[PDB]
């Protein structure tokens, strides 16, 4: 950190190490800048530049720590849309990260743990600030995590298909049904649960859903 | 294919014959659900068809099911006790 | 290096070693290992040239007090129960009242050994082991046991006359309350820092005076057994509460004349108005009886784990649980004589009786002392 | 560092989360339709201010 | 008066205007002298102004304040094994921390409560000295000096009120084997009041099972010994006349399973009372009803202790609840591995009633997985109907995969290297993938071992293992023992029991060799084959295409998948040849892994790992020499070198390896060492008996963050590898290995570092009983 110094030379060295990309040395400045001066005139911007130092150094719980600091330091601020962006943006990096993506192996169906948390913050962002510079960005992520939930919830419906729990197939399909309409995976879940009906010999209850397939052919 | 062993596939969510005699055509959904609760599958887009369907597979000896579906009206009043055996 | 780099506790030595009247021992007649390093209330009595000394191992002895020649000897090491062949394990000390040797044991038994031979004239199981010496008087065996029970046994047979509650400590806040008969009322100490007077005749509370408080948020002495037993000169009762808190208070009401709620004293005797004591730093002090006025004090003993202060050979005599003996001026702290006759440390009070100074150690048992 | 061939930290990273597009939704009538959204799925799709992706300020 | 202006003197965290609003004498407001006195307490009510002196210059106010705020640091000195943050937790209890108001008056408040903390430790012999050390503008370093004297130690237990049982049997509620005489110091018997309350309830369970149902600990009095260490006690109890179970009258909502409940309460009327068994017998019903559904099986016993016949009467009040509870289940802590990998390790199904014994069995496969850190769940009822209990399987998962390598032979030599890497749980799918091999000039070796462990719904372990050794031992020729060994091994693992699981396979052993080394034990096998290669020369070819039938069987009753602690897994691995194979032989092998708890808290656990093997011909021939057994170095026995345990062969008196290099790689060859040179590498025996005896111990110098995943373990190794068909005529001046008395020996400690690349095992071991050819590097580094 920084010893007891003038705050602006700490703040200059904070913004230098952000422009240097030395996020740790910006973290060295910005925290001790707010450790002695949380009453700083940029101490709100410090917490934003902390998240800028944290996320660009991929310090995801520390970015969320600077979020909850900024929640406590600025419970009202213009940049809470930034916070509701940097909440959902952090959890997206917090949910799934792997180098296997070029091989056709992806983590979009393993567990949407922080992806559901990123869904909440981003949907809060596009609800609490549908005017920000962050609500337009978050929407395609909210589009994305809906699919990441759709990839997740199809595979468990796929799991009980090889298991043979056909009540669980219909329930996990209805999990896709009752949560997001705008997914082809839910549309392919539409034959998947009527199979479960026919394995339960509910062919009549099945073919109602084939009409829904006939309805959702478009 | 020519095995005797197989780990069995099992599946609850059903009702008994005591639960069959617990209900009758005319019974409200709640009056079914007083001692039977809700099924773990119902009919979402149509009328209330309370699916209490037993399923099980015995290992390399056939298949079994008790499909007991309980259709209700819009008022949730019982219209059929539809017990169905295997296949 | 790290054979010796472990933890360490701090103490203080024994300054001012003097021998102005060159001391010695009167005799040794060792009972064996007595109390030992166990924390017990056992302590021998000396009378009639009969050293009434015992051990928790079992050997209760009568020793002829010029050499401690064996008058009688028995063994209270018991032989049966749910465990056979056990030692005596005496909790309460030696009380010889009449032809009995009344001793409360850690087997929750109060005995009475026929003083002619030491044969058990009676023994009675009491409610818990005896935290105090069995204060035997008036036909009663007045004990402060572990559970805060003032009991009375008919001292001829041990027939229980009552068993009534006292200041019950939150733990074994081990304080000898030792209920003595004081002017027709049994005046009892308190292990939670109280002090009480009850009726001698049936244990009917004259008053109980809350002086000091229990362990917890004013945490009290686990570096001493505070002499909570009220020593009763005329009806200003002088007593410690379990933080060492000396208190001059009325016999009949418990109303304070002065008290040392601030003061923390290990052991104490009232030599007239010169209350000779052992302070919490093992310091000797002479306090007044009309106040906490230090008449004199001394640090010739400091962290020297003293026994009770006693007057013998014209001097304030003090032994310790280091095994030293010290003779102090009756006045201002002049160390008179030092006798290192023990190394096992004295855990008993000095008995300045039979012309002697009878102290039984933990393991260096009876060392009777003269100068 | 890569002090041998000077080939530094290279090809990685993506923004496919922004590049994801929603899919076809249910066109089912009554008796074929059910409730379709339940949860935090409440998103005002706003081109209220854009500058999406890496061009957005994360400071 | 009225204030002209206020001098705001000394804030350190307060603002000037924030002091002005907290002043009731703010600028422009009427200021009486009482409002000045109102200000002092109100600026004392700020919690940050150590002094407040509200003064005025006639009317111009000036408030002399010394201030309380930010503590610069809190220095802990003497902050030993009783760690400083819990000491700081008392500072966090007393309101002080870095950044905060200090209030230097409250030092003794901290200096009491830290001792009261030290009181609760098991000490009281300690002193705490908080030192104020000033830093800029108010700031203070809190130097805290911990002169910790000593803790308390358990010495003696005195219990009165014992009716018929010994106090000493209650002293044994905590176990001791230690001593401190300055020459046998192995620990002590220190005090904690929760050891006592544990021993109190050990004493409670001590008499409940006896029958004592007037049993009550009357009171307890623990000593105030004048040392602050000596732990003596006076416990008052009443055992009270052991009672008998004279009848069970279980009642309530028995859910139609009352006879099954009666099976759990099949009791004897008049047997001595065991409330712990009764406590067990209630739990028998709660799992039976838990297997019958009924996740909330309220079962309430009532031992109507019948004091007249000195017995009890066991009323039990049962309330099962609802049968169907398992609506669905959830899974969490799963962001990398696929859900159906863990979901197939489950036995309770969604849309069902509860089998209580299914959810832990599924978790046991998850416990026996290995790439978990924790395995647990959240069995929450979804609120509403009594059909909605969603079991949220939140677990913690561990890294998968590990890389292995050799040593040396690179960048100052040819293109030559040793490789090998593992991807068990391949990319979150569960595929057990292990692939190794090495491309050198001596040899080109290929090996894959890939499994579909779960290929059907049975859990069929579809495991394929392919191999190709283009092994030449190419030093300057391949006529120093060419060996082209290749083929396949397809294996399947099957549930028979779910502990007892059988294995089977086929080996295609295509070994194409030329110009065999003249060691006799290799060539005795060739003579056992009926082949007569020319003794003094490495010139003779030998191709075999052996067709073997492999088999085996797994025992699996043992806790975890990567760090178990109790149980055993026994692993038979055997093989035999078939008619049509180029040699008729067999080879049986077995390894076991039993986990016997030394400590019943499993801080010390016996690890019984031993290997047995025997192989021979099916008639006329023997087992091939490359299938003979070995040990040494990287084996059960450490501190040796690899293949240094076993029989050692003798070369033939030899001339022509088709040119062994000059005075290099000798086989009693043309370049010297002739007339039956005894080889010193362990050519190994047709039988095996090796073992290592490992004992798990934790480390306190490293925190137990991964010291429960780091298996520090001592050993003493013993074992033999021996050829029970060793000749005594051919090997007469050469050691006879027909006996299993060739028991090698070593002793040392293993160092298993669980890296992000998995466990890394290092081992220094000292051999004490060795034999001929036992080459020994006392440290063994393994990956």
């Amino acid at each position: 950190e920084v010893p007891d110094n003038p705050p602006n030379e700490i703040y200059a060295t904070a913004q230098q190490k952000l422009q240097d990309g030395n996020w740790r040395q910006a973290i060295t400045q910005l925290e001790a800048l707010d450790n002695r001066y949380p009453f700083g005139p940029y101490s709100q911007q410090v917490q934003l530049d902390l998240i800028y130092a944290y996320y660009k150094n991929a310090d995801l719980p520390l970015a969320q720590a600077a979020i909850d600091r900024f929640i406590r330091l600025n419970p009202t601020h213009p940049n809470i849309d930034y916070v509701m962006y940097m909440r959902g943006l952090t959890n997206m990096a917090l949910d799934d990260s792997a180098l296997q993506g070029f091989f056709g192996v992806d983590r979009s169906d393993r567990d949407p743990q922080h992806a559901r948390a990123a869904f909440s913050d981003f949907s809060k962002l596009v609800r609490g600030y549908p005017n920000s510079q962050y609500t337009t960005d978050a929407t395609k992520r909210l589009v994305f995590l809906k699919d990441r939930l759709a990839k997740y919830e199809y595979s468990v419906a796929e799991y009980y298909t090889e298991r043979g729990a056909w009540v669980a197939v219909v329930n996990r399909v209805e999990g896709m049904l009752r949560d997001y309409p705008d997914t082809q995976a839910t549309r392919d879940a539409l034959p998947l649960m009527e199979n479960a009906y026919r394995q339960m010999q509910m062919n009549a209850q099945a073919e109602k859903v084939a009409k829904i397939i006939a309805a959702n052919s478009s | 294919e020519r095995v005797v062993y197989r780990p069995d596939i099992n599946q609850g969510n059903y009702l008994t014959a005591n639960d069959v005699s617990k209900i009758r055509v005319g019974m409200t959904q709640q009056q079914v659900a007083y001692a039977l609760g809700t099924p773990l599958m119902s009919d979402p887009f149509g009328t209330n068809t309370w699916f209490y369907v037993f399923r099980q597979q015995p290992g390399h000896e056939g298949v079994t099911q008790q499909t007991l579906t309980l259709t209700f009206n819009s008022s949730g009043v019982l219209t059929n006790i539809d017990n169905k055996p295997a296949l | 290096l790290f054979n010796s780099e472990e933890d360490v506790v701090k103490m203080s030595p024994l300054p001012t070693v003097e021998n102005q009247f060159t001391p010695t021992t009167a005799w040794s007649t060792s009972v064996g290992s007595g109390i030992g390093n166990f924390y017990s209330n056992l302590h021998p009595a000396l009378a009639d040239n009969v050293v009434y000394a015992a051990d928790r191992a079992g050997l209760v002895k009568a020793l002829n007090a010029d050499d401690g020649k064996e008058i009688w000897s028995v063994s209270l090491a018991e032989k049966d129960g749910w465990f056979s062949k056990e030692p005596a394990l005496l909790s309460g000390g030696v009380t010889v009242s009449g032809g009995h040797v009344y001793i409360g044991s850690e087997k929750a038994q109060v005995y009475a050994l026929n003083t002619s031979d030491g044969t058990v004239a009676w023994q009675t199981k009491v409610a818990g082991e005896a935290l105090s010496r069995p204060v035997v008087s008036d036909g009663l065996v007045l004990i402060h046991t572990s559970n805060g029970q003032l009991q009375a046994l008919n001292e001829a047979d041990g027939a229980v006359k009552w068993t009534v509650n006292l200041d019950m400590p939150s733990l074994s806040l081990r304080g000898e309350s030792a209920p003595t008969t004081a002017f027709g009322a049994a005046v009892v100490g308190g292990d939670n820092g109280r002090v009480s007077a009850v009726l001698m005749e049936q244990g009917q509370m004259i008053w109980q005076q809350r002086i000091s408080q229990a362990t917890g948020s004013t945490e009290i002495d686990r570096l001493s057994d505070v002499d909570t037993t009220p020593v009763v000169v005329n009806g200003v009762v002088f007593a410690l509460a379990y933080n060492g808190n000396l208190t001059a208070l009325d016999l009949r009401s418990g109303q304070i004349m002065w008290k040392r709620e601030l003061g923390s004293v290990n052991d104490f005797i009232v030599d007239g108005n010169r209350i000779y004591l052992v302070d919490q730093n093992d310091r000797v002090m002479a306090l007044t009886i009309d106040g906490g006025v230090t008449l004199w004090t001394q640090s010739d003993l400091l962290h020297r784990l003293l026994t009770s202060p006693v007057l013998y050979n014209g001097n304030l005599v003090v032994g310790d649980s280091e095994g030293y003996l010290h003779w102090i001026n009756v006045e201002d702290g002049r160390f008179v004589a030092q006798q290192k006759v023990d190394s096992s440390g004295f855990q008993t009070e000095p008995v300045a009786a039979d012309g002697k100074l009878l102290i039984q150690a933990k393991d260096g048992t009876v060392y009777s002392i003269t100068r | 560092c890569s002090s041998d061939s000077r080939y530094k930290r290279q090809v990685s990273g993506d923004e496919a989360y922004l590049e994801a597009a929603p899919l076809a939704e249910l066109h089912a009538p009554a008796g074929m339709i059910l409730p379709v959204t339940s949860g935090d799925y409440a998103i005002p799709v706003t081109n209220g201010s854009g500058a999406v992706g890496k061009a957005l300020d994360i400071r | 008066f009225v204030v002209k202006d206020i001098h705001f003197e000394g804030l350190q965290r307060v603002a000037v205007g924030a002091a002005l609003l907290s002043m009731p004498v703010r600028t422009g407001d009427t200021v009486n002298d009482e409002d000045i006195s109102n200000t002092i307490r109100a600026l004392f009510a700020t919690g940050n102004f150590e002094d407040v002196r509200v003064l005025r210059d006639g009317d111009t106010l000036l408030v002399q304040v010394k201030e309380r705020p930010t503590i610069a640091s809190i220095t802990f000195s003497g902050n030993k094994s009783v760690k400083d943050d819990m000491l700081k937790q008392n500072l966090e209890a007393s309101g002080v921390r870095v950044g905060e108001s200090l209030d230097r008056t409250t030092i003794a408040d901290i200096e009491k409560g830290l001792e009261d903390f030290y009181y609760s430790v098991g000490k009281y012999s300690a002193s705490v000295k908080a030192v104020v050390t000033p830093l800029p503008r108010n700031r203070v370093d809190l130097k805290l000096v911990f002169q910790e004297g000593v803790s308390a130690e358990i010495q003696q237990i005195n219990i009165v009120g014992n009716h018929a049982f010994t106090t000493d049997e209650l002293i044994s509620h905590f176990q001791l084997r230690d001593e401190v005489p300055w020459w046998n110091v192995v620990g002590d018997r220190k005090y904690q009041k929760q050891k006592l309350a544990g021993d109190l309830e050990t004493l409670r369970s001590y008499y409940l099972d006896r029958g004592y149902a007037r049993f009550n600990i009357d009171s307890t009095q623990v000593s105030l010994t004048p040392d602050k260490k000596g732990i003596y006690v006076t416990v008052n109890i009443t055992e009270g006349d052991q009672y008998k179970l004279s009848g069970v009258e279980v009642s309530g909502n028995l859910a139609g399973h009352s006879a099954e409940i009666e099976q759990l309460t099949k009791i004897e009327p008049g047997e001595l009372y065991n409330g712990t068994k009764v406590t067990k017998m209630e739990d028998d019903i709660k799992k039976l009803l838990g297997r019958y559904g009924y996740a909330y099986p309220r079962v309430q016993s009532m031992p109507e202790i019948n004091d007249a016949d000195k017995t009890v009467k066991l009323r039990v009040n049962v309330d099962a609840g609802n049968r169907f509870y398992v609506r669905k289940i959830r899974f969490e802590g799963n962001d990398t591995s696929k859900d159906a990998v863990l979901r197939r390790e489950m036995r309770q199904m969604e849309g069902a009633w509860l089998g209580s014994d299914l959810v832990d069995q599924g978790k046991e496969r998850l416990n026996r997985l290995g790439f978990f850190e924790t395995v647990d769940t959240d069995t929450q009822r979804v609120p509403g109907s009594p059909d909605q209990v969603d079991v949220v399987y939140k677990v913690k998962e561990r890294n998968t995969g590990s890389f292995n390598f050799g040593i040396g032979y690179g960048t100052e030599s040819g293109v030559s290297f040793q490789a090998g890497v593992q991807q068990d749980n391949w990319l979150g799918t569960g595929y057990a993938v292990g692939i190794n091999g090495t491309k050198n000039d001596y040899q080109t070796y290929a090996e894959l071992s890939v499994t579909n462990p779960y290929f059907t719904v049975d859990g069929v372990s579809l495991g394929g293992r392919l191999f190709y050794n283009d092994f030449q031992a190419d030093d300057a020729d391949l006529s120093d023992y060419t060996n082209k060994s290749y083929g396949t091994d397809v294996t399947l693992g099957f549930p028979i029991n779910e502990y007892n699981s059988l294995r089977a396979g086929l080996g295609y052993v295509h070994n194409s060799l030329s110009n065999m080394q003249p060691q006799v034990a290799m060539w005795r096998y060739l003579y056992s084959m009926g082949e007569h290669p020319s003794t003094s020369d490495q010139d003779n070819s030998f191709k075999t295409d052996d067709f073997t039938f492999n088999y085996g069987w797994t025992y699996n009753k043992l806790d975890r998948g990567y760090f178990p602690t109790d149980g055993s897994r026994v692993n038979l691995t055997g093989k035999v040849t078939i008619p049509g194979s180029d040699n008729e032989y067999y080879k049986v092998t077995l390894d076991t892994a039993t986990y016997v708890p030394i400590d019943d808290d499993h801080k010390w656990v016996v690890l019984g790992r031993t290997r047995w093997g025997y192989g021979d011909g099916l008639g006329g021939k023997e087992m091939p020499f490359y299938e003979n057994f070995y040990a040494g170095g990287s084996s059960t026995v450490r501190g040796f070198q690899s293949n240094t345990i076993g029989p050692k062969a003798v070369y033939f008196p030899h001339q022509a390896s088709n040119y062994d290099p000059d005075y290099d790689y000798e086989c009693a060859t043309q370049d010297g060492a002739k007339d039956l040179c005894k080889s010193d590498d362990a050519v190994g025996g047709n039988a095996m008996a090796v073992a290592s005896l490992e004992f798990i111990t934790p480390t306190p110098f490293i925190s137990d963050k991964y010291a429960n995943s780091v298996r520090t373990s001592f050993f003493w190794d013993m074992g033999t590898v021996w050829d029970t068909n060793w000749d005594s005529s051919q090997y007469s001046g050469y050691p006879d290995y027909s006996d299993p008395s060739n028991i090698r020996m070593s002793a040392g400690i293993a160092l298993q570092w669980m890296s992000p690349l998995g466990p890394l095992v290092f081992s220094y071991a000292q051999p004490f009983k060795k034999y001929d050819g036992d080459k020994a590097e006392q440290f063994q580094f393994n990956i």
